RNA sequence: UGCUUCGGCACAACUGUUAAAAUUGGAAAAAUACAGAGAAGAUUAGCAUGGCCCCUGCGCAAGGAUGACACGCAUAAAUCGAGAAAUGGUU
RNA sequence: CCGAACG
RNA sequence: GUAAGAGCCUAGCAUUAGUACU
């Protein structure tokens, strides 16, 4: 749960920040994913974002 | 599927076509369709 | 139009004379090309250049030049302590930083009560001595040839070595700068009065007491902190005796009046008795 | 990354001149050559900018110096050599063919103030490369032709479309184009 | 005053455009109904090509 | 309600005399007028007639000078001008040389009652008692001791040469220790003296010395009854594998591996690296000795396993494939003539080296587990590794594909195995957990 | 230096991005080793699209493997109600 | 007439 | 066989701000 949480963390929200600015905008879909994972992770600030 | 959308120091590099061309604009004298000529008659 | 700056930061003479350089730098935080100004502060003075944009200095009320907070010159950090307010949240990325700006472009300092803890942390007249030229490094190396003439001080650097390193934008944010790190351990020190290892003694000696000061005074001071056993007056020491009934009280009114409270304007010292 | 452009190369062929014409009035000047020879190879130079420099590789209208240069020197020649005078290097009436390049120089110094000028500002500035516009030449025509048909059909295909139905099956109409 | 010889001295930086200005209300008349018939006649068959 | 940000910025217009003058009132004399009109601010901090007149003298005097219209000028002093605490300086320069040449301990804590038995005999000396069990080896079955005393997880232990009585384990603690495994069970003696946590262990030859690697770049050999450190060798580098030359002539030098890919060949005798071998390409993991100390190969993080002779400083064979792993743990099979590799990819891989002949035996390679030290059955029938979940594996030797047994040994992570040679089934495992298990 | 009632007046007025440095940090490259190329069978020309990807270029050209990337691998549950039956409580 | 880059 | 990139070690561009005690 610890830094390796916090660096699978980094890794899979750099995928969505990836994800998102390349598909995000053309194509609906990536934003519930990347909003409801940073939900799974309890992070309410970076969803509500 | 989506466009580029186009929103708007100053960079220092001149284009070739942006140097100064065709610096006065010419107006509509009387004789060609000049808004004041235009008035006056019965089109 | 005028630099952000800390009054210390122009010196003595009500006159500047600064140059004012446009897009002369690049923020040191925002990374950002802004208009810079340099300057003497004074005759003995060095020339200080702002060393941030206008915008990142009026974000923390910071000065332009020395990153200090503008109310009360004390680093970021110990002004954000006081503040007792959140992490920044501020982007440390420059692609973040300049979305957060750009953003902030398109659409809590000034209305604090004064806060005792950094006006009793701050100084009270002017560290002019911070505008002064750097160190001679060739005086430290010994192979200084310019003579007294040397616009740079002429004296070796007197400092702590994990200091010498500070970064910009660590003492904007206020991540682990080292100088409010030791400001930080010296009020913790002096929020440190030492209680002893008798446990049992619950007197708290109260000296410097000028005589204007009552002894039921002295107790509408200590009753808040807890229960008084007795309060006992001594004006040819001008100083006082208090116990209390329960150690926990007297340990409160040692933390919270450990680091010189004034009752009624006088310039008090507390002690355990 | 080391291939150069004709803003780099036109400025260092026209100093490779202005260092040849330098270093035939040095050489005069260190007494290593004649007031005869420096007017004779600095005429030399002025009339074999085309053998001497390359400098034609990056702006190939100077041509029109070189063969300028050509004429002069064919004219100046046989004028000179009438009578005993005769067939080799000794003609150094060198004004004409300086005149013929100090005039390539006023007109091109604008032009490579600009090229060099957009030289340092991608350097120091760097690359521009962001929403600037690419013009539609002839190797994007049909592509371009086929963005804006089908953003046309797109166009339609939004508008046609009643209120409630769901806006996705335009990529299948868009199917149905390309097959039809 | 500025150097003349003083080349361009800054580089120039990339960022996402932001979010705009604020959204604006939809003021649409009511939905208009679509039938389950003009669900159907936009129906479109699959390409196959 | 203000101007600028900070106070209010107003526009100004005087004539230029008045800036300039007041600036330099306060500026230079300390104590000028108030820009604002009220008062002045601060603290404060010509010619004449007869010297006029005497001027006027010197200059009608060299007036007065005869000139020789004759006579050229020469030049005289023709550029006189050109030709032309120390204390506290030099106290801090003699810091400055101090802090310069400085730019360029371990104890014993003994835990037995008596470090010396009956008969004179210190506690190292290998105990006549104990024989060979079984020239055949057996696999684990029960629970027999568990050594614990490390304050954090270990990094691996290793049973002392031929006898198998004690055993010597490296810490993340920062200390090496060593454990009775035949009667009492007990930490002998402590050895610490690494600034943070050890890295391996490997013995000498009869057991007087120890060698220790430690994560503070420094490899410290030291004894064994005594317990005093011998030497301690550091260059910067961070120190992986340690091993002394199986032979008996030169034990004296030993062998280190850093994560700067060199592998110093060390003189326990004098000190000084006696050899460098720089062949490497990516940190160094794991190093064996085979064909009685002849040979050494090598482990990488360029992935690549390189053969190489003790002396010969040009790398003998380097054998890397695009199906190879991270390679933490070598181990020297019985026969000298295997090697067990430890993949990253959860594997052990068994290469063939017979007299130079090293091959890859990608057919009789071990399967099924998640840096754990392999160990070696003493007659060759077993092979024992260690897992993520604290689990220790044994393969049959005909059979490296059908798992044998399955132990649940540890919590956490167990790095360190080693069967018994003097037992036939009595096994040492040691987890990252500081807990380490008896098995027999 | 003029002018001088020889007392003195007049004139002239604030350089320095202050370093011969000190740190200080970030950088492309090199080797190594990794591994090493669009489309649908193979082999292959490309021109695009999108942008916090750039490089070469004077570039509103052209090129960089169609410059790269992306490009979906949809373990994108795109998901659920209808009814009979039957069983469970209560009378 | 007349030569360079790129693909 | 392209030639792309990730990294490792070692790897010379920009900066002038900041250093306290009742
Ligand atoms: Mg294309
Ligand atoms: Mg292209
Ligand atoms: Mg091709
Ligand atoms: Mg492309
Ligand atoms: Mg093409
Ligand atoms: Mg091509
Ligand atoms: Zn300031
Ligand atoms: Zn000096």
């Amino acid at each position: 749960d610890p830094e390796e949480l916090a660096e699978y963390r980094l890794s899979k929200r750099k995928q969505f920040e990836d994800l998102v600015r390349r598909v995000g905008r053309f194509n609906g879909g990536v934003w519930v994913k990347y909003a409801t994972w940073e939900e799974q992770q309890k992070d309410f600030r970076r969803a509500r974002s | 599927w989506a466009p580029a959308i186009g929103g708007e120091k100053p960079s220092v590099q001149q284009s070739a076509k942006n140097l100064p061309g065709h610096t006065k604009l010419k107006f509509r004298q009387t004789g060609q369709a000049a808004e004041e000529e235009l008035r006056a008659k019965d089109l | 139009d005028m630099p952000i700056v800390c009054e210390t930061c122009l010196g003595p003479n009500p006159f500047v004379r600064m140059q004012r350089i446009e897009f002369g730098g690049t923020c040191h935080i925002s990374g950002r090309p802004y208009t810079v100004f340099r300057w003497r502060p004074g005759n003995d003075a060095r020339y200080k250049k702002t060393v941030i944009c206008q915008e990142v200095a009026k974000a923390k009320n910071v000065c332009q030049v020395c990153l200090l907070d503008l109310e009360y010159g004390l680093p970021v950090q110990v002004r954000d302590a006081a503040m007792g307010v959140k992490p920044d949240e501020e982007p440390q990325s420059e692609v973040g930083k300049e979305y957060k700006l750009q953003m902030e472009a398109d659409a809590s300092y000034a209305a604090g009560r004064p806060n005792e803890m950094l006006q009793k942390l701050q100084r009270s007249q002017p560290y002019y001595k911070r505008n002064q030229a750097r160190v001679c490094s060739f005086f430290a190396k010994g192979q200084c040839t310019r003579g007294a003439e040397c616009p740079y001080r002429h004296e070796l650097p007197t400092a702590d070595p994990a200091l010498a390193n500070q970064s910009y934008k660590d003492r904007y944010y206020g991540t682990n700068d080292p100088v409010a790190a030791k400001m930080l351990k010296r009020v913790d020190e002096l929020n440190k009065l030492t209680p002893p290892e008798d446990t049992s003694i619950t007197t708290l000696y109260v000296g410097g007491v000028d005589a204007s000061i009552t002894e039921d005074d002295v107790r509408d001071a200590f009753y808040s902190f807890g229960e008084l056993a007795s309060v006992r007056k001594m004006d040819v020491k001008s100083c006082a005796f208090v116990t209390y009934t329960t150690r926990s009280a007297a340990e409160k009114a040692a933390e919270e009046l450990g680091g010189n409270p004034l009752i009624k304007g006088a310039r008090v010292k507390l002690m355990w008795g | 990354k080391s291939r150069f452009g004709n803003a780099f190369h036109l400025c260092r062929e026209i100093l490779r001149l202005t260092k040849l014409v330098v270093d035939a009035n040095v050489q005069f000047r260190l007494g290593n050559v004649d007031a005869y020879q420096l007017a004779d190879g600095l005429q030399y130079i002025f009339a074999h900018v085309g053998q001497l420099t390359g400098m034609y590789r990056y702006k190939y209208r100077l041509m029109r110096q070189i063969r300028m240069c050509k004429d002069l020197k064919h004219l100046i020649y046989y004028r000179f050599n009438t009578g005993p005078v005769g067939k080799g290097p000794g003609v150094g009436f060198w004004a004409p063919m300086w005149r013929v390049w100090l005039f390539f120089l006023r007109g091109i110094v604008p032009l490579l103030e600009r090229w060099l000028g957009n030289l340092l500002a991608r350097q120091f500035e760097g690359r521009q490369s962001k929403g600037i516009a690419k013009t539609v030449t002839k190797q994007r025509i049909e592509s371009h032709f086929d963005l804006e048909l089908r953003a046309a059909v797109m166009h339609d295909i939004l508008d046609m479309m009643p209120e409630g139905v769901k806006q996705n099956k335009a990529r299948t109409i868009l199917q149905h184009l390309s097959e039809a | 005053p500025v150097d003349p010889l003083e080349p361009p001295k800054f580089r120039h930086v990339k960022v996402p455009r932001g979010p705009g200005s604020p959204p604006v209300p939809v003021l649409h008349s009511p939905p208009r109904p679509l039938t389950v018939k003009d669900q159907q006649d936009w129906k479109i068959p699959p390409s196959i090509s | 309600l203000k101007n600028h940000f900070v106070g209010h910025v107003e526009d100004a217009h005087m004539h230029p005399i008045h800036f300039e003058q007041q600036y330099h009132n306060f500026h230079a004399l300390g104590f000028g007028e108030a820009p604002s009109g009220i008062g002045v601010v601060g603290k404060p901090v010509r010619k004449t007639t007869q010297e006029r007149k005497a001027e006027q003298v010197a200059r009608a005097e060299r007036l007065a000078a005869p000139f020789d219209p004759s006579a050229p000028f020469s030049l005289q002093e023709r550029q006189p001008w050109a030709s032309k605490t120390e204390e506290q300086k030099e106290f801090i320069a003699k810091a400055e040389a101090a802090k310069l040449e400085a730019a360029a301990g371990p104890t014993s804590f003994f835990h037995a009652k008596e470090e010396k038995d009956y008969q004179g005999r210190s506690w190292i000396l290998p105990p006549r008692d104990k024989k060979n069990e079984s020239d055949s080896c057996f696999l684990p079955k029960r629970w027999v001791h568990t050594w614990a005393g490390h304050t954090k997880g270990v990094n691996a232990v290793r049973f002392f040469p031929g006898t198998g009585h004690l055993l010597l384990s490296a810490g993340m603690d920062g200390k090496v220790k060593i454990w009775d495994v035949y009667g009492s069970g007990k930490c002998m003696r402590t050895y610490l003296g690494h600034s943070k946590g050890v890295r391996d262990v490997c013995f000498s030859n009869d057991g007087r010395r120890f060698l220790s690697t430690g994560y503070d770049k420094n490899i410290r050999l030291w004894d064994t009854e005594t317990g005093q450190c011998i030497k301690s060798f550091n260059t910067g580098k961070v120190y992986y594998c340690v091993k002394f030359h199986p032979s008996d002539d030169k034990q004296n030098v030993f062998m280190s591996g850093c994560q700067d890919k060199k592998i110093y060949q060390f003189d326990t005798d004098t000190g000084e690296s006696v050899q460098e071998y720089n062949y490497h390409l990516g940190p160094v993991n794991s190093v064996t000795f085979i064909d009685d100390g002849r040979q050494f190969v090598s482990t990488s993080d360029d992935k690549t396993i390189r053969v190489w002779e003790f002396g010969i400083p040009v790398q003998i064979k380097y054998i890397a494939d695009p199906s190879m792993h991270s390679m933490p743990v070598v181990a020297t099979h019985p026969s000298k003539n295997y090697l067990l590799m430890q993949s990253l990819d959860n594997q052990v891989l068994t290469y063939m080296v017979k007299d130079g002949r090293f091959k890859s035996m990608k057919n009789k390679t071990f399967k099924g587990h998640n840096a754990c030290q392999v160990g070696c059955s003493p007659d060759g029938k077993y092979v024992m590794s260690g897992d993520s979940e604290g689990r220790c594996f044994f393969w049959e030797w005909g059979a490296p594909q059908k798992i044998v047994r399955t132990i649940k040994a540890h919590d956490a992570v167990c790095i360190g195995a080693e069967w018994n040679p003097m037992e036939s089934s009595k096994v040492a495992t040691c987890g990252w957990d500081g807990l380490i298990k008896y098995w027999d």
